[PDB]
């Protein structure tokens, strides 16, 4: 009925079961030389790593791990919700919500119990005039508001959009006149490239923007 | 070595330098040949 | 009779963000002209980078259909 | 937590193989000559602890079969997404049920 | 694809006009393992398989209704 | 006794069902026994619409024509840098081992 | 920390010295140039380069016309034909050799060889007389 | 592959005994359900009419009462 | 003929789209001007990624303008 | 009289889309001035360039108008 | 009174498409001034494209314009 | 009564076409910055367009919020 | 009806908000296009700060589509 | 009751014009990136130039948010 | 009941605004590529640049978006 994959509530084992699906796809190490899926998922994970270590800095010695984990957690919600009868459960704004705003917080007020007047000295950008310093100082504020918000409804909505404009495509492909269905299927094969891509550059752009807010 | 517009413009390395049109490599390459003249000249002086 | 006109209106104007598509496309496509003039040896990567440009931008346009489909059939 | 199960011995049992039961030898359930089927599901305790272990040995069983091998395929991975498919289907039993094409069928 | 055809030449085919005498004789004997024995003996792996291969007779069984109403979704 | 790495992973028939289903009919049913038994499986479960053909179907039948190009294409690359990296590393141990006795 | 070689005919400036940053006067623009810059290649105008030596001081050195090569390992090599310091200029004969310049626009009438030397000249003169003031 | 095996006799005959009285049910459901799908829809078709002309009626008023509400809201 | 009045409204507003792409366009080939302007020895490369890109936005255009008829006629 | 009135506001919602036209035939301008700036010697060739994106441009915003009039008039 | 209304309100949304004309100036105008910066010795003559482009570009949005004068005293 | 409704959709709608004069403006200011940072010489020349590429920026989007008041008090 | 009816109109009429995030991605990509052809030693880093240019655009585009389901799911 | 709700529909439509100025800070912005990484000797002078286009740009913003609360109460 | 339907129709329209701000912020970190092309050893104040100029051209796009919450419930 549409919406339809959207409705958790399913029987008495709910869809919150979504949640333990990457502790079936995280590798599991057994012998000293690994096989070909740990040594992907290492290259993938250490590549990840070495590119955030240059925006994190020295000053940051728990942000390898955090970010990274973050980021395997939204990429394998992301990519094995797209299967068919598999929940999502980072289409819900729940979980994204639930992911955003307590590393937001942790970056929001331990910034201003560690650093308070240097934090004050950085809500003026270096060289604009007193007159537009509290509007500065506003727009700072504002946009540290509006952070775990923008982060939340950027994967949430772009995970509920893409997954509807699928089921558009299946509500359509009757079985009875096989040109549509091999019209549906065809445009579901570009479609889902597209949402896979989308899926593995929505979790990239989330463990970027929580290096970011981490570091700064 | 000396070598022209032509010859530069279509070697490998080139693609890798930036602003490159046809006046600026032509310009480059009349100055540069006017260079090694005046170092070539000046070391066959000082051996004759 | 209200509701069954009105969603005519709410497709019609949900219609209009694929004009951010149709920008966005052909910004990425004339920078590819530009990218492979200023160095046309790797018109293969170039071609690459502009696919998924394209892509994304196809991808906030259908966003936009999908809205307006949805306004017009989906209730 | 995390401790090898308390019938491990590393003297004799060797290196540490999680997908092996360590523990008395009993009958696997595919040779029970099903007149002692009944005496088998007795003997087997019903903890969940022990359930817990039983999951986890049958995991990595699967592990060491599919993926723990060297030059090992993407078969383990689509055993998991069909797997997690057809669950998750049966999950959602009602929600595509009421939603069929045909009446009587 | 062939040997495929082939096999199910040698196996999806219609049994021999002459063991009806003999099925019996078996289909008796499962009457003398419905009395006596010849289950409560059998390994879980087998018994797993029998009961495998008869849900295979019933998937038969729904394939040749479905060949009697036609259309293999519902009854059309 | 000790624990053994084989090369190669169970074996496979049509993409993920492991062999030892089929192989497990062969005393009864033969070689088609258990492709019959899959067949009338699937015309059951969409005879009785245990299985509902819906918006999700195409979607998976998409993945799985998705799946099987993109593993068809690229399986022998990924599998190639897997193992380069694989052999790197008992390479750099077989090294350090020698290096250790000279 | 830029390798910056600045040469000339008549003299050497600056042989493989660290240099933080040096602002050319090119054809395409005056563009800066930092530690690994960009590979690209320019040609002189008459202008003023600016050099930050690595202990912060900044000088100036006037430039006729030349070659810039700034190259993959953070190179420079400006070679100009005529490179003097800015300090080593005269106002007066840059103001004297712009209005002459001018004269010669104006006396060239159809001759767009002196045409193009008069406005070769007036380029020089502007050049010189922005760099004496600055 | 492996050697084919003949399967058993009484494994066929069970099998195509399943299929051949799967297609006469499936012939006499499908014939049993035509009446009663023939019936439902005699009787649908009266309720439709019926369900019809009650809908139409109350939407044609109801669009009617909206259409004036809606000029009294606009002033027109 | 309210229902038909608001899909009039909703055509029009869904007609907008082709915005989009004639801005989406005129980047593709303003861009093409700089490309032959700096690399004139390639050309028929150019021209190839121009009339793709053009292809495409004109193709978002089209599909707007295939909405803006769809809910006005079809539907 | 309600047809005739949604007509009107069609009409105006459709009008607006010669404005991504408008911004089209910009950059094609001023991406010429750019580009016959860097490269005065193909002074002919970009002007037929910026010629040919114009005319592909404002076909747009003409087809806009077009679905204009259209529904002012036609339907 | 409706079709007055509509005629205003048709009016007001077609003057939205002078925002393409103004973002179309201002593309022109911009690219005027790098493309002095660029090369100042044929000045004039790019001025005279920059004003070709202005002659192309306010008269698109005029023609929206013109349109909002149609709803209002022509129709 | 439905007149005063009518100028202020007309007002509100038709205070959107000054959108695409500031970003004309912002467009004109941003080359302003790289064509000097290109060729600071000639900066007193580059102002002596940009001001003007302003007014011509926002000469027609002055001309929409002209309409915003000619359609509320004037007509 | 009219709240329901007006709903949809807004819903529709937000909806148009996403075409500044197809704009801006399509921009980012472009200019990703020119950066990597013109430095190719830093494809990687350029790429980065541009997966960094297609998240904050779009989170302005999918804030509307937010409204999109607000004034429908959640008033 | 008709002419307040207008007046709210007039305010929502004059409040998009502050997009036009959120484009023009953006590209003000981004071109202020460019000019100074070509000469960033000069990141006063052409900081003063990004302040002066912001301090025009907000200023199209602030006309389309007043137009929004002037046609809200006022007019 | 018009009002509150207004209010949904004021709001709809005032989320239009977060267009631009996504163009803004994709101007922005398109020009950030480009100007960590030429000069990558000035990335940081080229980043501190982008964290200045996204954080205005969001903002005002957060403006309108604070309409979507200031037309609908205080007003
Ligand atoms: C970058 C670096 C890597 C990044 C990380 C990768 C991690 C996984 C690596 C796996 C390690 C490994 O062994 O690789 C070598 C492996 C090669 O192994 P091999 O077995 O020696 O080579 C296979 C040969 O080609 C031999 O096979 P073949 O070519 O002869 O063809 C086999 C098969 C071709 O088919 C396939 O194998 C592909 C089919 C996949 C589609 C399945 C969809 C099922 C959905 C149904 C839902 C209902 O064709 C058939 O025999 C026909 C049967 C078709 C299959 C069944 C179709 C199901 C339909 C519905 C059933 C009901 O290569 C790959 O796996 C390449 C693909 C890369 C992995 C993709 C990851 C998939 C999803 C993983 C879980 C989620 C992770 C999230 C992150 C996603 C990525 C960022
Ligand atoms: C649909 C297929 C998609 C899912 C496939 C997943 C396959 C996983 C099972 C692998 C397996 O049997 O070996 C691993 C391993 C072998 O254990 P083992 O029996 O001690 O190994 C000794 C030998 O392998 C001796 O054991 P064996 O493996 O040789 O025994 C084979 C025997 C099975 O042995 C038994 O007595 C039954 C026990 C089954 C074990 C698997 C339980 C969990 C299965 C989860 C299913 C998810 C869906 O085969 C059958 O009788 C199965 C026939 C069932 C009907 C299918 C008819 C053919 C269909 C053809 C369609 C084509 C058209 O199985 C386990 O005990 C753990 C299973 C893994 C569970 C967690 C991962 C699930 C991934 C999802």
């Amino acid at each position: 009925s549409l919406f339809s994959v959207f409705d958790p509530t399913s029987s008495f084992l709910s869809n919150w079961l979504s949640m333990l699906i990457p502790l079936l796809f995280m590798v599991m190490s057994f012998w000293l030389i690994p096989s070909r899926p740990q040594f992907l998922a290492k290259s993938v994970l250490m590549g990840l790593n070495r590119e955030m270590s240059l925006l994190m800095g020295p000053a940051s010695f728990g942000a390898n791990i955090l970010v990274i984990a973050l980021f395997l957690f939204i990429l394998f919600n992301n990519f094995i919700g797209l299967f068919p009868y598999i929940f999502t459960a980072t289409s819900h704004l729940a979980v994204t919500l639930s992911l955003a705003v307590p590393l937001w917080i942790s970056f929001i007020l331990y910034t201003w119990i560690k650093e308070t007047t240097n934090a004050l000295a950085h809500l003026v950008p270096l060289g604009t005039p007193a007159p537009l310093m509290p509007f500065m100082v506003l727009m700072e504020i504002i946009s540290n508001m509006i952070r775990p918000i923008t982060l939340s409804v950027r994967l949430a909505a772009n995970m509920i959009a893409g997954h509807l404009l699928l089921t558009l495509l299946g509500a359509q492909g009757t079985l009875e006149n096989l040109y549509v269905t091999s019209i549906v299927v065809f445009s579901q094969i570009i479609l889902l490239m597209l949402e896979f891509s989308v899926a593995i550059i929505q979790s990239y752009v989330f463990m970027t923007l929580m290096t970011l807010y981490a570091s700064e | 070595p000396v070598f022209s517009k032509n010859a530069i413009e279509s070697a490998d390395s080139i693609a890798a330098y930036d602003s490159l049109d046809s006046d600026v490599i032509q310009s480059y390459v009349e100055y540069s040949l006017a260079s090694l003249i005046y170092y070539t000249m000046k070391e066959n002086a000082t051996s004759e | 009779d209200i509701d069954s006109a009105a969603k005519f209106i709410g497709a019609g104007a949900a219609t209009v963000g694929v004009a951010g598509s149709g920008a966005g496309i052909g910004s990425v496509f004339g920078s590819l002209i530009i990218g492979y003039a200023r160095n046309p040896s790797l018109k293969q990567q170039l071609f690459s980078y502009a696919i998924l440009g394209f892509a994304l931008s196809e991808a906030m346009g259908l966003f936009c259909l999908m809205m307006a489909f949805l306004l017009l059939f989906a209730f | 937590f995390g401790d090898y199960p308390a019938e491990y011995n590393p003297k004799v049992h060797g290196p540490y193989d999680p997908a092996r039961f360590y523990g008395k030898a009993d009958v696997p359930l595919g040779q029970v000559k099903l007149g002692e089927l009944s005496q088998w599901l007795g003997r087997r305790n019903k903890n969940p602890q022990a359930v817990a272990a039983a999951v986890s040995r049958g995991w990595w069983r699967w592990q060491h079969k599919y993926v723990l091998p060297r030059k090992g395929g993407i078969a383990p991975y689509i055993q998991l997404i069909v797997g997690c498919s057809i669950f998750f289907y049966a999950i959602n039993y009602g929600k595509m049920v009421a939603h069929r094409q045909r009446k009587y069928h | 694809l062939a040997t495929f055809l082939k096999y199910a030449k040698v196996e999806l085919t219609p049994p021999g006009p002459a063991d009806v005498p003999k099925i019996q004789e078996g289909i008796q004997n499962l009457i003398h393992s419905a009395k006596t024995g010849k289950w409560k003996q059998v390994s879980v792996r087998e018994a797993w398989l029998n009961t495998l291969i008869v849900t295979e007779i019933a998937m038969w069984f729904f394939v040749g209704e479905c060949i009697g109403k036609g259309s293999v979704i519902g009854y059309r | 006794p000790r624990p053994l790495r084989p090369v190669n992973p169970g074996k496979v028939r049509v993409g993920f069902v492991p062999e030892e289903w089929f192989t497990f009919f062969y005393n009864k049913t033969g070689v088609t026994g258990p492709y019959v038994l899959g067949a009338g499986a699937l015309t059951f479960l969409l005879s009785k619409e245990i299985y509902v053909v819906e918006h999700e179907f195409y979607t998976g039948v998409a993945i799985a024509i998705m799946g099987t190009y993109g593993v068809k294409k690229f399986g022998k690359q990924i599998a190639d840098y897997a193992d380069k990296g694989i052999g790197e590393i008992e390479q750099s141990f077989k090294e350090y081992q020698d290096s250790s006795k000279i | 920390q830029m390798a910056f070689t600045f040469a000339a005919p008549s003299q050497v400036f600056y042989n493989n010295a660290n240099i933080r940053q040096v602002d050319v006067p090119s054809f395409s623009g005056s563009f800066g140039i930092l530690p690994a810059h960009v590979a690209t290649l320019a040609v002189l105008k008459p202008g003023v380069v600016t050099v930050y030596q690595e202990d912060g001081s900044t000088k100036k050195y006037f430039v006729s016309s030349g070659t810039v090569t700034v190259n993959d390992d953070s190179s420079v090599q400006v070679l100009a034909e005529e490179a003097v310091p800015v300090e080593n200029l005269d106002l007066q004969a840059a103001r004297d050799i712009l209005s002459k310049a001018q004269s010669d626009v104006t006396s060239a009438g159809a001759d767009m060889l002196k045409l193009a030397e008069g406005q070769i000249a007036v380029e020089v003169g502007e050049a010189l007389v922005k760099a004496a003031e600055g | 592959f492996a050697p084919p095996v003949n399967v058993s006799p009484l494994i066929r005959a069970g099998r195509y005994g399943a299929l051949v009285v799967g297609i006469v049910y499936g012939s006499y459901r499908f014939g049993s359900l035509q009446k009663r799908e023939n019936e439902w829809r005699v009787e649908e078709a009266r309720r439709k009419v019926i369900r019809d002309a009650l809908n139409a009626e109350n939407k044609a008023k109801a669009t009617r009462e909206e259409m004036l509400y809606l000029a009294k809201e606009t002033g027109v």
